[PDB]
RNA sequence: AGCGUUAAUCAUAAUGGUUUAAAGGAUCCGUAGAAUGAAUUAUAUAUAAUUUAGAGUUAAUAAAAUUAAUUAAAGAAUUAUAAUAGUAAAGAUGAAAUAAUAAUAAUAAUUAUAAGACUAAUAUAUGUGAAAAUAUUAAUUAAAUAUUAACUGACAUUGAGGGAUUAAAACUAGAGUAGCGAAACGGAUUCGAUACCCGUGUAGUUCUAGUAGUAAACUAUGAAUACAAUUAUUUAUAAUAUAUAUAUAAAUAAUAAAUGAAAAUGAAAGUAUUCCACCUGAAGAGUACGUUAGCAAUAAUGAAACUCAAAACAAUAGACG
RNA sequence: AAUAUGAAUUAAUGCGAAGUUGAAAUACAGUUACCGUAGGGGAACCUGCGGUGGGCUUAUAAAUAUCUUAAAUAUUCUUACA
């Protein structure tokens, strides 16, 4: 469920399915393997011993952040 | 016509500009030599006849029926965050037409400024006519062929 | 009907904004009593309770009892309900 | 900007030089007669007391032409030649009295910069 | 054009008007009869 | 919103740097970053299928292939005003998906309003899991709903019992119909049988609502006199 | 063995620009253009034969009642005159006076005649017109939109010179003249007040026939074509199974990119191509002289000498009102 | 006929000098300023007529809002359960 019909990012096209009940619906396909390939260095820095850092500024994020 | 490849240039610059994969052109045969030209030299990622709806995937013939409604479609390219086809400036405008011989043409290849043409450049090509058919200036001076120099890309 | 889009502003908000309190009772019991003094004449006993009642009302002080956040709300969520188009 | 406006007559405005001294009609020097000489107030904000002359020249016209170093020699007739330098701080006088040569004499006692005035080589 | 620059060339079409108002009677008799 | 440069060229960056000698020490993510490249080709790619649907995008019906005549009779012989328009940006813009279900639910919430106030949980459970067949109507993990009908239809349409859609969805209406009063059947019995064992309960729904309607009635009533008193002043 | 200086030459930015800094013609029309301009094939940039995508023509079907010119109507008020009854002030202003104000009986009120000139709401100048312009009603004649069908086959674009239209003021005739109102006269204001305010109020404003061809004639932005990322509004077109959610265009408003001295421009001030106009420091100067045109005022054309290292724009932070 | 020089007298304009008369412009510049044009005035200017914004887009409320298992159930859960 991506954002909405008017309030549309242009530069994020390609990622889209198409549009349905007004609101851009993300191509999911496309999802899983970015999801994947973010999943994959995220797994990487930690086996390296680097310093992950989870940015959530929205209400509810706190506890699954911590 | 030298016009509408000047639209057709410009029209490939905005694509670029803006990051859009499949573009479309005027169906005429100059148009299509240049496209293929391009093609060849490496600017383009696809070169397919097609309507004015979009790119042809069976083979359709064209005619009286159809030529109004027809179209040249292709496909543009980019790599590490940068498109492939920068630019499109003509050399030989409608109003300025420009033929060199092909000494000329060696010079321009060699860094000489002639007839204010900016002589060619590293990862450049113009693109040179001759007897209505487009080749690379390099190809042209190898065949040697006196030509209108017709555009340049980079 | 016909919608109308303002343009992008520096910061909504309302010049003043209205409360809407309730009325004193104090001043309420006083026009009371000024409309009972209109009939009557000046001062019968029709209005007897009356007087005695704006007297206790008005024993400590004229008046008896002595914000709407409205600007922080629109300041707030002025950024959210535009339909600013994207950066 | 066009072309064809290009072809018809336009391009960059050609600039060189103008003639900063037209009196003097396109050579180094001119012989001229002194026929008044003055003392001029400067421009503001500098303030002196400035020994300009009136010349007329061989070849006729009129000139406001000044005289430098500390003191001067000349009278309402003296011989003069006149060179196209301009004395900034007055304004319409476009030129100078070169001073070692005519009635002007060199200027006395000078040992700095002899040749800019008409000062000989004191010779010890 | 600004306001405060287009005043100087008002002023001076002011100062030319004036000019020929002035000039009237010197005018009409340089015109006629030659 | 221009396409940042230097948010993918992080590696490159470093490496630069790592050549200088600015870097002393190597980051922890560089050989990670390394091996898995980020994308750096921000395109606008067109789009030839619509995916609900599975209309075609990109072609043009031609002369040639329109040889049969119009309504109103006129042979196509020459391309018309749209067929000469460079539809480009039906290739881009992202397509309106589509589908013969929607229309079924709406229909069927215009017939049954109160099937509306029938509550809907809208967070799913595994999709994947699931595994409805569509020969009956009750499902296990899935409700009784006018969902449950539309579905059926879609089964009956594919299996072509009911050739026609229309004569499918009034079969699952009056399938979902008898399941339906069975259900109200139950709880109305269940409830009669509790009555007679001896079961209590405290509240029932419309003594629960004359109590709310109460408090909201006692608000008002102050409230009222307030303003009646106002008014008289 | 010259060094200075003066007088000269060449180089030292157009690998420029014109919304706001110099600089888009008031607007369109259209001639020349040794300006530019579609498609395919074949000849040895041209000819030839084919194309229909530009540009047109005529229908059909929808819409729209606008803009010209002309003719015929409507209306609220205003002033003037007269009558009625009625009583001492009225009118004006910051406050006052002067005046065709009023004890010759006004002003206010109610009637009744006439005269001009204007057009409340709707209204957004939305829209329409080439631009000037253009909203009381009607009629006439002219021109106008979209989509289809058919036809023409590049017939196009721009446009020096040229041509036509061109607000307000002005002028020449002949009507007209209520209100307004340069000038003039008078009353105030003020140290003064050739003003700002008030009163008389002539030209003028109005019509008919002309002259003239300028305005901050401004979007301070010449015309045309191809193209480029979104959103929201309306408007019209088509389909949808007449009222839905869809596809198109068109405009308007926010922007992305891009451009830009920035302000900001935003389908152009972007990417490109074509054609025309115009600019090349400030003063002097749109002046003088000359010429043409005009009844005239004037309009166009349009120099130089003399004198400076100034002059100008966007934005910044203050101070100030 | 054209060109050049001279002319009593006379006009414009420049530069210097900062004197006199006002205080027109810049802020709501104390009558909004400017365009065209006409009339008037010692001088800046004033006034009529239409135009322009390079002055007012500097734009910013007449106020009230709702019912289902409040918990032995949610809130706890660290690759467990299934
Ligand atoms: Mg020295
Ligand atoms: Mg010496
Ligand atoms: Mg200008
Ligand atoms: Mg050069
Ligand atoms: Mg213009
Ligand atoms: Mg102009
Ligand atoms: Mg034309
Ligand atoms: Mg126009
Ligand atoms: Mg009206
Ligand atoms: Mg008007
Ligand atoms: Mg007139
Ligand atoms: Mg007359
Ligand atoms: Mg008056
Ligand atoms: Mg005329
Ligand atoms: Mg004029
Ligand atoms: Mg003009
Ligand atoms: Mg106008
Ligand atoms: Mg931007
Ligand atoms: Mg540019
Ligand atoms: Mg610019
Ligand atoms: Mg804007
Ligand atoms: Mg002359
Ligand atoms: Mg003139
Ligand atoms: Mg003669
Ligand atoms: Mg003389
Ligand atoms: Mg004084
Ligand atoms: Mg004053
Ligand atoms: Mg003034
Ligand atoms: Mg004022
Ligand atoms: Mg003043
Ligand atoms: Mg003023
Ligand atoms: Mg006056
Ligand atoms: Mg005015
Ligand atoms: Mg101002
Ligand atoms: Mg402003």
């Amino acid at each position: 469920l991506g954002q909405s019909t008017s309030l549309w990012r242009s530069s994020t096209q390609s990622y889209i399915y198409g549009e349905y009940k007004g609101i851009h619906i993300i191509d999911l396909n496309q999802t899983l393997s970015y999801l994947k390939r973010a999943a994959k260095v995220v797994e990487g820095v930690s086996e390296s011993g680097g310093i992950i850092l989870f940015l959530g500024t929205r209400q509810g994020q706190k506890r699954g952040l911590e | 016509s030298l016009v509408k490849l000047a639209n057709t240039c410009a029209h490939l610059q905005n694509c670029s500009k803006v990051r859009v994969a499949l573009t479309s052109i005027p169906y005429t045969k100059l148009q299509l030599q240049f496209a293929y030209n391009l093609y060849q030299q490496g600017f383009l990622s696809s070169l397919q006849k097609g309507s004015t709806m979009g790119p042809d995937k069976d083979f359709v013939e064209v005619t009286p029926d159809n030529i109004s409604t027809r179209r040249l479609w292709v496909g543009l390219k980019y790599r590490d965050n940068k498109p492939v086809l920068s630019s499109c400036k003509l050399i030989s405008k409608p109003n300025s037409r420009i033929h060199l011989p092909m000494e000329d043409m060696k010079k321009l290849c060699s860094g000489v400024t002639i007839r204010n043409i900016k002589p060619l450049q590293p990862g450049e090509l113009i693109l040179v006519r001759a007897h209505n058919n487009i080749m690379d200036i390099n190809e042209a001076i190898s065949k040697k062929l006196d030509g209108e120099v017709l555009c340049r890309v980079k | 009907p016909p919608v109308y889009r303002l343009p992008p502003l520096p910061r909504l908000k309302v010049k003043k904004p209205i409360i809407r309190q309730e009325a004193n009772k104090c001043l309420v019991l006083m026009s009371n009593l000024l409309q009972c003094w209109s009939s009557y004449g000046h001062m019968s006993p029709k209005c007897a309770g009356l007087v005695t009642e704006l007297k206790s009302c008005t024993s400590e002080s004229a008046l008896g009892k002595r914000k709407s956040n409205i600007n922080y709300h629109a300041a707030r969520l002025y950024d959210r309900i535009n339909g600013k188009p994207h950066d | 900007a066009t072309l064809n406006q290009i072809k018809r007559g336009s391009g960059p405005p050609r600039r060189k030089k103008i003639s900063t001294a037209p009196q003097l009609d396109q050579c180094p020097q001119r012989k001229g007669v002194v026929l008044r000489v003055m003392v001029l107030k400067p421009k503001k904000p500098n303030s002196a007391q400035r020994k300009a002359c009136r010349v007329r020249l061989t070849n006729g016209n009129v000139v406001s032409a000044y005289i430098p170093g500390e003191g001067h020699d000349a009278q309402e007739h003296s011989i003069v030649y006149v060179r196209g330098g301009r004395c900034q701080d007055l304004p319409g006088v476009k030129y100078h009295v070169i001073r070692g040569a005519g009635d002007l004499s060199g200027v006395v006692n000078r040992i700095s910069s002899r040749s800019k005035y008409g000062a000989k080589k004191p010779s010890k | 054009d600004s306001v405060m620059r287009k005043r100087k060339k008002k002023m001076k079409k002011h100062k030319l008007r004036k000019r020929r108002k002035r000039e009237k009677a010197e005018r009409r008799k340089l015109s006629q009869g030659r | 919103m221009k396409i940042q440069t230097n948010a993918v060229n992080v590696l490159q960056r470093t490496s630069a740097y790592l050549k200088s000698g600015l870097l002393k020490e190597t980051p922890a993510w560089y050989n990670v970053v390394a091996s898995i490249p980020p994308s750096t080709k921000f395109t606008r790619e067109p789009r030839f299928k619509n995916p609900s649907n599975g209309h075609i995008i990109g072609k043009l019906v031609d002369v040639t292939e329109q040889p049969h005549a119009n309504n109103k009779g006129l042979y196509k012989t020459r391309p018309n005003s749209s067929d000469k328009r460079v539809g480009v940006k039906r290739l881009y813009r992202p397509p309106k998906l589509t589908y013969v279900e929607d229309r079924l639910r709406s229909l069927f919430y215009k017939q049954h309003p109160w099937e509306l106030s029938r509550p809907k949980i809208l967070v799913e459970n595994e999709i994947g899991d699931e595994n409805y067949d569509w020969s009956h109507m009750l499902q296990i993990g899935r409700p009784l709903d006018g969902e449950s009908v539309i579905q059926r239809t879609m089964y009956l349409i594919k299996t072509k019992q009911y050739g026609d859609m229309v004569e499918a969805y009034d079969h699952a209406r009056y399938e979902f119909y008898a399941l339906r009063m069975q259900e109200e059947t139950e709880q109305q019995v269940a409830l009669e049988e509790a009555e007679m064992f001896g079961s209590l309960f405290g509240v029932s729904a419309i003594e629960h609502g004359i109590q709310k309607e109460q408090e909201v009635l006692d608000v008002w009533e102050k409230k009222v006199v307030e303003e009646t008193e106002l008014m008289a002043a």
